[PDB]
């Protein structure tokens, strides 16, 4: 069959949460993993996190920022439409060790990402702070959810607009100037964050681990569109991770690559909106 | 015995139309021309016929052509009588005899191609289910066959819907099991779905198999990775028996510097978006595609020929870079020959060295060793050898096709299930894997090999599965 919407809602401007039916997915979902989706008949198959499960409900959560045709015609989706394809658990889990301090941090949609993580992380034992990273105010989003799974939370707005100014970036460097013991980071969020982040702990030699979101098709290993160059030798994202060693990762392949479709990109968004314009 | 030495042609599309669509290319038999074709076998006996031993599920070929003739005036019984005698030995004619490379197995043993064309068995096989399915005659069969039907109560897993998956399920389900398929894609079919591109096999005839499998009961769940989605313990403890037709999935890829560059794609990716995803109607479909105006297609086999001729189809020149020659290409000679009239070019004894890029990432170029033939290697063809000379070669889009491999994630996975070096499945006389009720069979447990064998052993491994649970 397909996949129901149980439940949706709006967490900030473009940032979209679903609830979806899948008791097959729920029951062995682990922090880390995700689904591949599609829509519809015409549609392109696309990843997204498992951002949380309930497995006496059999669903599984996921959160989709608009950022092109696929996440803006998904956000216009209700509770009781379907999803016509879920594919999932994918991906390796989370390694969740005790590793002492964890910084976890989160760009964006990366925050609704972390949080199966950091919830893990911090049942194991670790002391967990959170650093989210939003570019102004209205894009802040469970705070109060990150904060029930972390000792401590740290929020940043680009413009400053509401808790720290700046970057995750500069929250990080913050704690690493005061001395804080920090025995891991895990980054998710944009590329050009958790590149930000690789390189910013490298000198300091704190161990450092990003999922990478390189462009998938099918999501089970049969195609290398994933895959990426991590300690020299090409791994495909989607069977080997998404998870990596940041210090690793040929960060600037990885951004070359997920620019690669962008002209198509646009000339499919644009004919959406153009398709839309009459009411 | 005189022989007719000359093949009654199968009409083809021209080469300009069919550029522009992905429109399947030759159009086959009409009645008249099968007829023809069919008076030409000499009717050897089936207990020597070279043919029936070069198929490798041993159809009778003499006796389907023999319907054909023996019913000339009465097109729907004379269809309806050959298709029952190919449907004792193999489910998927119309595929078959579409894509077996006949030249190495019943054609190429036919007794008439040594002084001239061999039989066009293939595309009378062809004719046969593509006739039949025009006029419900296969649907008549198939309903025969259900009502034959006696539910055992028993039920049996597939891992995987390629021509193995489907065949073993359909011939459980007629022995009266209750069967459910789960595949991992959104749509079932394997490599007839995603890999093979509807100007050779056109997704209809996967389709009626699909129509086939909801009418003999059989259950089919799409987007199941087992391993993940569903575990192999999960499946042992609600199943009878499983059978694992996974395939060879995984591309092989060589460590050449470079290959990570913008505009480099496996051949299973750029087939699965064509083919799968429908790249080609992009926008209409969303899923997107790009070549630049010059592509290399890297190999010989047929995956190369069907990304070499999917890439001039989206408008570019392309180019085949293989590294022997044309004599130990291992593709289809009908679909070498289909590539050569629609425009690609090829360049023989030739391997990368290195892809080359320019600012942003993307490609620009490769540099290609030149090659030599040497001795014979196992397959019996002259291996190739680098002489030392390089060249480059602007390029602005590579395809990458040297072969596919088992996704050996998914089979170190399953518990207790013993794989060889090559990632295939190892299996005894019966099909059986080193865990007692599973079965494998396909390119699971051949590697990369070919749609009838696929079909070939779900059959064995069906009735291998009544055995085991019926004793
Ligand atoms: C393992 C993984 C997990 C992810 N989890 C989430 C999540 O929880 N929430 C979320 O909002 N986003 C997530 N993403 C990113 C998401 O896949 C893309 O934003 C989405 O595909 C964009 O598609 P679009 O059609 O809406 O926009 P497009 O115009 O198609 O793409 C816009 C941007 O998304 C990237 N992108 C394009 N196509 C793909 C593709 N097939 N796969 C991956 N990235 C692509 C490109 O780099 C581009 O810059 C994840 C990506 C990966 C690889
Ligand atoms: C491009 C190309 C062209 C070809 N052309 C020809 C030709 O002209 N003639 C010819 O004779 N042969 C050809 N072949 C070879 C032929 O396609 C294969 O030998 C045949 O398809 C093998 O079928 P199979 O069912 O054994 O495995 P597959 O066809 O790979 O079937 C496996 C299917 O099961 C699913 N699956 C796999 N693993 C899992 C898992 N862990 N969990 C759940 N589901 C899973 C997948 O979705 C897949 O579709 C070609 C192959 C390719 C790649
Ligand atoms: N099973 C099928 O459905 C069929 C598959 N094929 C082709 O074969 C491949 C899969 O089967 P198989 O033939 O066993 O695959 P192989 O592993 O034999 O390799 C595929 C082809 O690519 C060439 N090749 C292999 N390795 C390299 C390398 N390192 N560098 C350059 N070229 C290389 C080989 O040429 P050579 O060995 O001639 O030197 C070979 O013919 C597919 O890519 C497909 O194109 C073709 C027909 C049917
Ligand atoms: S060998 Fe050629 S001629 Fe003899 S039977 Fe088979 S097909 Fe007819
Ligand atoms: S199956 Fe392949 S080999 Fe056997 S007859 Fe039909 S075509 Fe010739
Ligand atoms: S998306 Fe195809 S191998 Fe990862
Ligand atoms: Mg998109």
């Amino acid at each position: 069959m397909m996949f129901k919407i149980l439940r949706k809602e709006r967490l900030a401007p473009g940032i979209n949460l679903f609830e979806i039916e899948s008791p097959r997915i729920a029951k062995h979902a682990k922090p880390g993993q995700f689904v591949m989706i599609r829509l519809h008949e015409k549609g392109e198959r696309i990843p997204l996190t498992i951002a949380d499960v309930d497995i006496s409900k059999g669903s599984i959560t996921i959160v989709a920022q608009e950022v092109g045709k696929t996440t803006r015609e998904l956000g216009t989706y209700e509770a009781g439409d379907y999803i016509l394809d879920v594919l999932g658990p994918l991906g390796k889990p989370s390694h969740i060790d005790y590793f002492g301090t964890v910084v976890m941090i989160g760009g964006g949609v990366g925050v609704a990402e972390i949080y199966p993580v950091a919830k893990a992380m911090k049942e194991k034992g670790n002391y967990v702070i959170s650093i989210l990273g939003f570019r102004t105010k209205d894009l802040v989003f469970w705070e109060d959810k990150l904060r029930s799974v972390s000792d401590e939370v740290i929020v940043t707005t680009n413009d400053g607009s509401y808790g720290m100014k700046g970057f995750t970036t500069h929250a990080l460097q913050k704690l690493i100037e005061e001395g804080r013991k920090i025995d891991l980071v895990h980054a998710v969020g944009p590329a050009i964050m958790m590149k930000a982040v690789a390189e910013l702990t490298k000198p300091y030699g704190i161990k450092t681990v990003a999922s990478l979101n390189p462009i998938m098709v099918d999501g089970t290993g049969m195609c290398g569109a994933c895959r990426v160059t991590v300690g020299g030798e090409v791994k495909f994202a989607c069977v080997d991770g998404p998870e990596f060693d940041a210090h690793l990762v040929d960060w600037d392949q990885l951004m070359n690559r997920l620019a690669y479709y962008r002209d198509l990109e646009k000339i499919s968004l644009e004919k959406w909106e153009r398709e839309r314009r009459m009411v | 015995p005189r022989l007719i030495k000359d093949r009654v042609p199968t009409p083809e599309r021209s080469v300009g139309e069919r550029v522009r669509d992905f429109g399947e290319v030759n159009l086959g038999y009409s009645w008249e021309l099968a007829l023809r074709e069919a008076e030409r076998c000499l009717q050897c006996p089936v207990e020597y016929a070279p043919c029936i031993k070069g198929c490798p599920v041993h159809i009778n070929i003499p006796g389907f052509i023999k319907a054909l003739r023996e019913n000339r005036d009465n097109p729907s019984k004379a269809v309806r009588e050959a298709l029952r005698i190919i449907w004792r030995d193999n489910t998927l004619p119309a595929i078959t005899g579409r894509v077996c490379p006949q030249e190495e197995q019943c054609e190429g043993a036919c007794v008439v191609g040594k002084v001239g064309d061999p039989i066009n068995i293939g595309k009378l096989e062809r004719f046969v289910a593509d006739y039949a399915r025009e006029h419900g005659i296969d649907d008549e069969l198939l309903l025969e066959e259900i009502k034959g039907i006696k539910r055992n109560g028993k039920k049996v897993a597939i891992i995987g819907a390629g021509p193995a998956g489907l065949t073993c399920a359909a011939d459980l389900a007629k022995m009266g099991y209750e069967v459910t398929i789960y595949e991992a894609l959104h749509q079932p079919g394997g490599v007839l779905i995603y890999g093979i591109p509807e100007f050779r096999l056109p997704k209809e005839i996967v389709k009626k198999e699909l129509e086939n499998l909801r009418r003999l009961g059989v259950k089919i769940e799409t987007n199941v990775l087992v391993g993940k989605t569903i575990t192999f313990e999960e499946l042992r403890e609600e199943y009878d028996a499983i059978f694992i037709g996974t395939g060879a999935g995984t591309p092989r890829i060589y460590p050449w510097p470079g290959v990570n560059l913008n505009g480099i794609y496996s051949a299973n990716e750029f087939l699965t978006r064509i083919n799968l995803m429908k790249a080609y109607k992009f926008p209409e479909y969303d899923t997107p595609i790009k070549v630049g105006k010059r592509v290399a297609v890297i190999g010989g086999g047929n995956t190369a020929m069907d990304a070499a001729r999917s890439a001039l189809r989206l408008g570019a020149e392309v180019w085949i870079l293989y590294r022997r020659t044309r004599k130990e290409m291992t593709a289809r000679e009908e679909e070498i020959k289909h590539a050569e009239e629609e425009g690609v070019k090829f360049m023989f004894l030739v391997t990368p060295k290195r892809f080359i890029g320019d600012e942003n990432g993307n490609l620009k170029a490769i540099e290609l060793e030149k090659m030599k033939l040497g001795e014979p290697d196992e397959s019996g063809r002259r291996r190739p050898i680098p002489t030392g000379e390089t060249f480059i070669m602007e390029f602005d889009t590579a395809i990458i096709a040297i072969g596919q491999t088992p996704n050996k994630t998914f089979l170190e996975t399953v518990p207790g299930l013993k794989v060889d070096e090559w990632g295939r499945i190892v299996v005894d006389e019966n099909l059986m894997t080193s865990i007692p009720g599973v079965f494998a069979g396909g390119d699971a447990i051949r590697g990369e090999a070919t749609v009838i064998l696929a079909m070939g052993d779900g059959r064995k491994a069906a009735k291998a599965i009544h055995q085991y649970l019926s004793k």
